[PDB]
């Protein structure tokens, strides 16, 4: 992992507070998506 | 609307969508539209045509 | 204890809000088994931030 390589803060949004169950949250929302994107043959 | 709402339109839609949810789209299957090649045809419409 | 006869029997309040102020706080911040997660505005740094 090159440090230089990374990008710097202007570009990367920060967040706190994250709920235990979050993960599951967004299973929830992915198989969601999942359907959507069954749906659309395009 | 259509022949409007083409192939890449839509892939816009789904990718904002994720940004909205999910960020990293392209860390699977779904592929960048600029190394998506067009799908093979099959030789089931071709011996029908025959 | 100004005097014996007195029997200052103190009140312990301020551990009380500080505790009920701690508890909240750690039920916060603490209360994920993760504490924070890079977010970014584009695909093209959304393999650094996981």
């Amino acid at each position: 992992v090159n440090p230089k390589q990374l990008p710097a803060r202007h570009n990367l949004q920060v967040v706190v507070a994250i709920s235990p169950n979050e993960k599951a949250e967004r299973a929830q929302k992915l198989i969601s998506l999942k359907q959507l994107i069954a749906a659309d043959a395009q | 609307l259509a022949p409007l709402f083409g192939l890449e339109q839509d892939r816009y839609m789904t990718a904002q969508i994720f940004e909205l949810m999910g960020i990293k789209d392209t860390h699977k299957y779904l592929l960048p539209l600029e190394q998506y090649q067009p799908p093979e045809p099959s030789p089931m419409e071709i011996l029908q045509l025959e | 204890p100004v005097t014996a006869g007195s029997s200052s029997w103190v009140d312990r309040t301020v551990w009380e809000s500080v505790n009920g102020t701690l508890q909240d706080i750690i039920n916060v911040f603490c209360s994920g088994d993760e504490a924070v997660t890079f977010v970014a505005d584009n695909q093209q740094d959304s393999d650094a931030a996981d």
